């Protein structure tokens, strides 16, 4: 969020007044960047912790455990398991 | 090249413009004389801007940076460091302004 452009809309008369308040334009950003850059590590490491992309084999004989729900659909462009859809669909 | 202030003086006056001054001579007979020497000189006009001002352990500026004078200067001059780490920085937005 940029505080110049928020609190004082493209407009110097107000731009000036905020160089009054010294920090609280800047350290806003270093506050937001400081949650989006970690954001990022949150995904890091949840998701990967895996050196290598692994894929399972073409063909499938794991004793009768079917998983062809989990697995990546690999008809839909975006891979997905046939779950991971009912999902991106039930949230918005 | 740093440059100290000498005298700090009333002046009260707005100067608009203005012209340098010559030493020049006499000569005699030869085939009055004039122009000694060759003389060239540079000039430049000031203007506002932000600097980073690097002092050193003896308080002699080397290093001085303008902020405004590309892309990359302007971020320089967020980090208030010499040293930019490799990594991505975000230096001030722009805007798209009216026709
Ligand atoms: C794993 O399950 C999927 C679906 O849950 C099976 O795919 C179905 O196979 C039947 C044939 O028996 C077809 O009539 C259906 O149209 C298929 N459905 C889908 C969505 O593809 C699959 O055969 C099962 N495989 C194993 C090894 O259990
Ligand atoms: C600086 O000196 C200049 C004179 O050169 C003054 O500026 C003039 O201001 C009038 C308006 O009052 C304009 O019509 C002129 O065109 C200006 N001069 C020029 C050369 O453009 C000015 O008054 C002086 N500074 C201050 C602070 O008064």
């Amino acid at each position: 969020v940029d505080c110049t452009m928020y609190i004082c809309g493209d407009s110097t008369e107000c731009s000036n007044l905020l160089l009054q308040y010294g920090s609280f334009c800047t350290q806003l950003n270093r506050a937001l960047t400081g949650i989006a850059v970690e954001q990022d590590k949150n995904t890091q490491e949840v998701f990967a912790q895996v050196k290598q992309i692994y894929k399972t084999p073409p063909i499938k004989d794991f004793g009768g455990f079917n998983f062809s729900q989990i697995l990546p659909d690999p008809s839909k462009p975006s891979k997905r398991s046939f779950i991971e859809d009912l999902l991106f669909n039930k949230v918005t | 090249s740093a440059l100290e202030p000498l005298v700090d003086l009333p002046i009260g006056i707005n100067i608009t413009r203005f012209q340098t001054l010559l030493a020049l001579h006499r000569s005699y007979l030869t085939p009055s004389g004039w122009t000694a020497g060759a003389a060239a000189y540079y000039v430049g006009y000031l203007q506002p801007r932000t600097f980073l001002l690097k002092y050193n352990e003896n308080g002699t500026i080397t290093d001085a940076v303008d902020c405004a004078l590309d892309p990359l200067s302007e971020t320089k001059c967020t980090l208030k460091s010499f040293t930019v780490e490799k990594g991505i920085y975000q230096t001030s937005n722009f805007r798209v302004q009216p026709t």
